[PDB]
RNA sequence: GGUGCAUUAGCUAGUUGGUAGGGUAAUGGCCUACCAAGGCAACGAUGCAUAGCCGACCUGAGAGGGUGAUCGGCCACACUGG
RNA sequence: CGGUAUCUAACCAGAAAGCCACGGCUAACUACGUGCCAGCAGCCGCGGUAAUACGUAGGUGGCAAGCGUUGUCCGGAUUUAUUGGGCGUAAAGCGCGCGCAGGCGGUCUUUUAAGUCUGAUGUGAAAGCCCCCGGCUUAACCGGGGAGGGUCAUUGGAAACUG
């Protein structure tokens, strides 16, 4: 959380993804919120509760394996950098895995898939890709 | 001194004029201020189309058409018309 | 035509029954030259798709530089690439004429045509190119009707393709409608020619 | 009617008499990496009566050329 | 490298150099200079002729020439096809291509096109070595 | 009901205490069209019986590859090795555009239209690796759904 | 908005602003007399080298890379300088 | 222009095919002559008396009124890598610190709208690439209609993120 702390958190998602950890929590913060909750309105995310602090609270994200052991969030990518930022138009938002996939998109009204984004033409910032 | 008159285009020996509005400066082909129509000389039954509208504004602006471009307007019809707007 | 070459040679190196069925590869089916009736080299696959872009415009017998021209022409159109590219290459009158069976061959199918001696809707057209739309007349201009050649070529009359028509007693005939692969002779792909523009 | 051209900026100097040089700081999409730089360039403005004064912010407008180069005239001083 | 670090300064591709430098200048006599235009060969006169041995591991006897160019350079060229009739001192046309073999030479003479005739008995790859047709 | 085809023999030899002894190594891969697909090695002193050994090897590394519309489903990248290769559905009749032990795979496999392109090295070992390792992370619409809890419509 | 060189670091003295007046179709240091010492530059001033500019042309999957002939628009020149 | 385009009628297969290549890359093989000589060569490299690599001849392959060679540019080249590369041993972490300018910056609330997204209006000539029709006996070519092309301007909106 040095200089992204939404790099961070796509990064610590990963990192128990790989050695199929079940729980994890991390620091909260009104960006991270929805952007956990876009998750577990795919399956992504088996569930996710919050817990209140005294510094400013903690998340704790329960992820999802399917049986037959296998994975079901299989990789992250971030887009807007901070040494980078990118926007994308309404036109040009991209479709991830042919649509498979899912990105994240904060638009001019409140943080958005890209599934309705499109539906609704509106652009913005291009979070993450997931898929 | 802005004047109606034509502008060749087409292969050789197959010329396609253009109904198009100039100032009598410029070359032949050259800057136009706008087009009206076209004029094919092809066909037996001269093929002619003008805006018919826009020629009439123009008009009352001071332009003073080709000798043949005022036969054409006249066989078109439209010569008649612009005799009778100068009344009013 | 085009190539004034013996007939036999390029339709047995090639591997298929140009211009027909079997009466190059009747008898000696041995690939031309001195060598050929030796023993056969496993073909790499450069050469498994050049051989076959000559299959087709070797059938046809017509010069490359236009085989481009109407390759490029066949993809600006709707549908599967190689496919049409096939369709396309079938509408030259060529063929209208060769399938009616005025002509017994290809080649002198040509010939017919460079003399001028037919006429699409009523008016002479010279040249073996011209490609023919759909709900056009093929007739023969009314003026060698009674040339000894024509009539005994109509003598054959194999089998009339499904997607034209024809009658002998006016010599007229027409293009209902667009072919479909399978009505072609379609014994060679057609993948292994547009792989090898794609290069 | 037609409007000229009305900018922002801060004040830069003012050791010209009855003019001001102000800087106008804008974001700039880079030509090829597409990284926003920050790019800046310095006007002269018109002063009657020397109100304005170093590090205030104000609004310039485009006008006939008055001098040289003056050819901006000031609406108001924002802030100081 | 991060993207400030290449927005303050850029990328810069190499220089790839030509092959053929004496093929790709010219003099203007009136100003002494060395103009820098395109040209796929140039007439020079010729110095001196004769033969060269090949390098390593190659053993034959090749024969060279060195000559001078409009442009006022002297550089060698070979001449290719069997035996040659080029006295010292005549206007020949030269070209590009080096030849592995022999270590300086990289320009190529034109056979059949000024002084230097035509091959003497080329049934095939007439093209080169300048030929007419054996009617 | 298999297909096998050759892609490559090399010519291998160690050195003895009195000379050298030379070997032949063959790569084949083996399929049938519907989408099962393999690649096996072999190794024998004599080529023609280098090939029969290779054959019974890739009769036991059969996979399965997604073929939505006769296409692959999405994009991939492969990245065994030093080779990387990545493969990109194409459109209806394009045909499979492959580079030389690529295609090799993707013909026996039984896919139609695709792209692709060899972006790390060129040894023919290293590049049907990549490319096997290519296909494992393909995968059709309903496997997709069942795992998330969708179904077909939403996700596309 | 569109070129390289930092083995090219300072440039400018009607210069930068002001008070009147002159001169043009016109605003204007365009010019004149006086006042003050400013103005520009690492976001490349200055100097050197190269180059007419664009619609477009060639290539490329795309981003890009190379060119500015013929056709159209704009500019500059007419043996060299005033 | 010009008795030019075109049409009609009569005559004769007669007057009309060449260039490059054939060891691998790469489609296409034999015989003789030569014997590290003469020579070929885009790279690998061929020739030291049994050459599918030199020269000729027969045959074959490619393309065609053209075929080859040279020169200039783009691609393959992810070989300046934003899309799309790296730095232990392959070229590549300054000898190491203090630090100006610069670049980037924890959590929350209110506000502004430079960035950001979006609606409308004007404009981006004509010819050219693309698409849809139509004319030249077909094509090339020539017509008519549209589309695109801007980090463009004026004006009205949105406030999640950057400022
Ligand atoms: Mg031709
Ligand atoms: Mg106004
Ligand atoms: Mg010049
Ligand atoms: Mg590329
Ligand atoms: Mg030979
Ligand atoms: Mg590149
Ligand atoms: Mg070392
Ligand atoms: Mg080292
Ligand atoms: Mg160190
Ligand atoms: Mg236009």
């Amino acid at each position: 959380v040095m200089t992204d702390p939404i790099a961070d958190f796509l990064t610590r998602i990963r990192n128990a993804n790989m050695v199929k950890h079940d729980k994890l929590e991390l620091p909260a913060s009104k960006i991270k919120k929805e952007i956990a909750e876009i998750l577990k309105r795919e399956g992504f995310i088996r569930d996710v509760e919050y817990i209140e602090d005294d510094n400013a609270g903690t998340i704790r994200v329960f992820l999802k394996y399917g049986a037959t052991g296998e994975r079901v969030i299989t990789g992250l990518k971030r887009i807007s950098k901070p040494g980078l930022r990118v926007y994308a138009k309404s036109t040009e938002v991209p479709k991830v895995l042919n649509g498979l996939g899912i990105a994240i998109v904060s638009t001019s009204q409140g943080v958005l898939t890209d599934k309705e984004a499109r539906a609704k033409q509106v652009g913005g910032e291009v979070l993450a890709y997931v898929w | 001194a802005v004047k109606i008159r034509l502008k060749r285009m087409g292969s050789k020996k197959k010329p396609f004029y253009r109904i198009v509005v100039a100032d009598s400066r410029f070359p032949r082909d050259g800057r136009s201020i706008e087009t009206i129509g076209t004029y094919n000389p092809l066909l037996d039954p001269v093929e002619v189309k003008i805006d018919e509208e826009a020629t009439l504004k123009w008009m009352h602006n001071g332009a003073k058409p080709s000798d043949t471009v005022r036969n054409l307007l006249s066989r078109e019809g439209i010569m008649e018309k612009f005799h009778n707007q100068k009344l009013g | 035509a085009r190539y004034t070459g013996p007939s036999w040679k390029v339709s047995r190196r090639l591997g298929i029954s140009l211009s027909g069925t079997g009466k190059e590869l009747e008898r000696r089916p041995y690939a031309p030259g001195q060598h050929g009736p030796t023993q056969r080299k496993k073909i790499s696959e450069y050469g498994l798709q050049q051989a076959e872009k000559q299959k087709l415009r070797h059938m046809y017998g017509l010069t490359e530089r236009q085989f481009k021209n109407t390759f490029n022409k066949a993809g600006k159109l709707q549908g599967k690439h190689g496919e049409n590219f096939m369709i396309l290459l079938e509408q030259r009158l060529d063929n209208i004429v060769y399938r009616l069976g005025l002509a017994r061959t290809r080649r002198a199918a040509r010939q017919l045509v460079n003399h001028g001696h037919i006429t699409v809707d009523g008016k002479r057209v010279d040249i073996p190119s011209y490609q023919v739309s759909v709900g056009q007349v093929i007739s023969v201009r009314e003026k060698s009707a009674k040339n000894s050649a024509i009539a005994e070529s109509l003598e054959v009359s194999s089998f009339v393709p499904e997607y034209v028509t024809f009658d002998a007693e006016t010599l007229t005939g027409s293009l209902n409608r667009l072919p479909e692969r399978s009505e072609l002779a379609a014994e060679i792909n057609e993948a292994f020619i547009v792989e090898f523009y794609s290069r | 009617r037609n409007q000229r051209k009305v900018y922002t900026g801060r004040v830069v100097s003012d050791k010209m008499d009855k003019t001001i040089t102000v800087v106008v700081e804008t974001y700039k999409k880079h030509g090829l990496y597409g990284k926003r730089v920050k790019y800046s360039k310095k006007f002269k403005a018109h002063d009657e009566n020397n109100i304005a004064k170093t590090g205030d912010v104000v609004r310039i407008s485009e006008t006939r050329p008055l001098s040289a180069t003056k050819h901006f005239r000031l609406l108001e001083v924002v802030e100081e | 490298p991060t993207i400030n670090q290449l927005v303050r300064k850029p990328r810069q591709s190499k220089i790839k150099k030509s092959t053929s430098p004496a093929l790709n200048k010219g003099l203007n006599s009136f100003k002494r200079e060395l103009t820098d235009v395109n040209s796929p060969q140039k007439r020079g006169v010729c110095t001196r002729v004769g033969t060269m041995t090949p390098k390593k591991p190659n053993s034959a006897l090749r024969k060279y020439a060195r000559v001078r160019l409009s442009n006022g350079i002297e550089v060698t060229a070979y001449i290719p096809g069997i035996g040659h009739n080029l006295q010292e001192h005549s206007v020949v046309l030269i070209r590009g291509g080096r030849v592995k073999d022999l270590p300086g030479v990289r320009y190529h003479i034109v056979r059949g096109a000024l002084d230097t005739a035509g091959v003497e008995n080329r049934g095939q790859s007439r093209s080169k070595y300048g030929t007419k047709k054996p009617k | 009901d298999l297909e096998e085809r050759v892609v490559t023999i090399n010519r291998v030899a160690k050195v003895v205490k009195g000379g050298r002894r030379f070997r032949f190594t063959a790569l084949v891969v083996v399929g049938d069209k519907n989408g099962h697909v393999g690649f096996g090695t072999g190794k024998a002193q004599e080529v023609p019986d280098a090939i029969r050994k290779a054959v019974e090897d890739a009769k036991k590394n059969m996979v399965f590859v997604p073929t939505v519309d006769t296409t692959i489903p999405h994009t991939v990248v492969g990245h065994f090795g030093g080779g990387e290769i990545l493969l990109k559905p194409a459109s209806a009749g394009s045909g499979v555009t492959a580079g030389g032990p690529v295609r090799a795979v993707l013909e026996l496999a039984g896919v139609a239209d695709v792209s692709s392109k060899s972006l790390g090295s060129n040894t023919p070992i290293n590049m049907v690796r990549a490319t096997i390792d290519g296909i494992k992370q393909l995968k059709n619409a309903e496997d997709v759904a069942k795992l998330r809890g969708k179904t077909v419509e939403e996700l596309l």
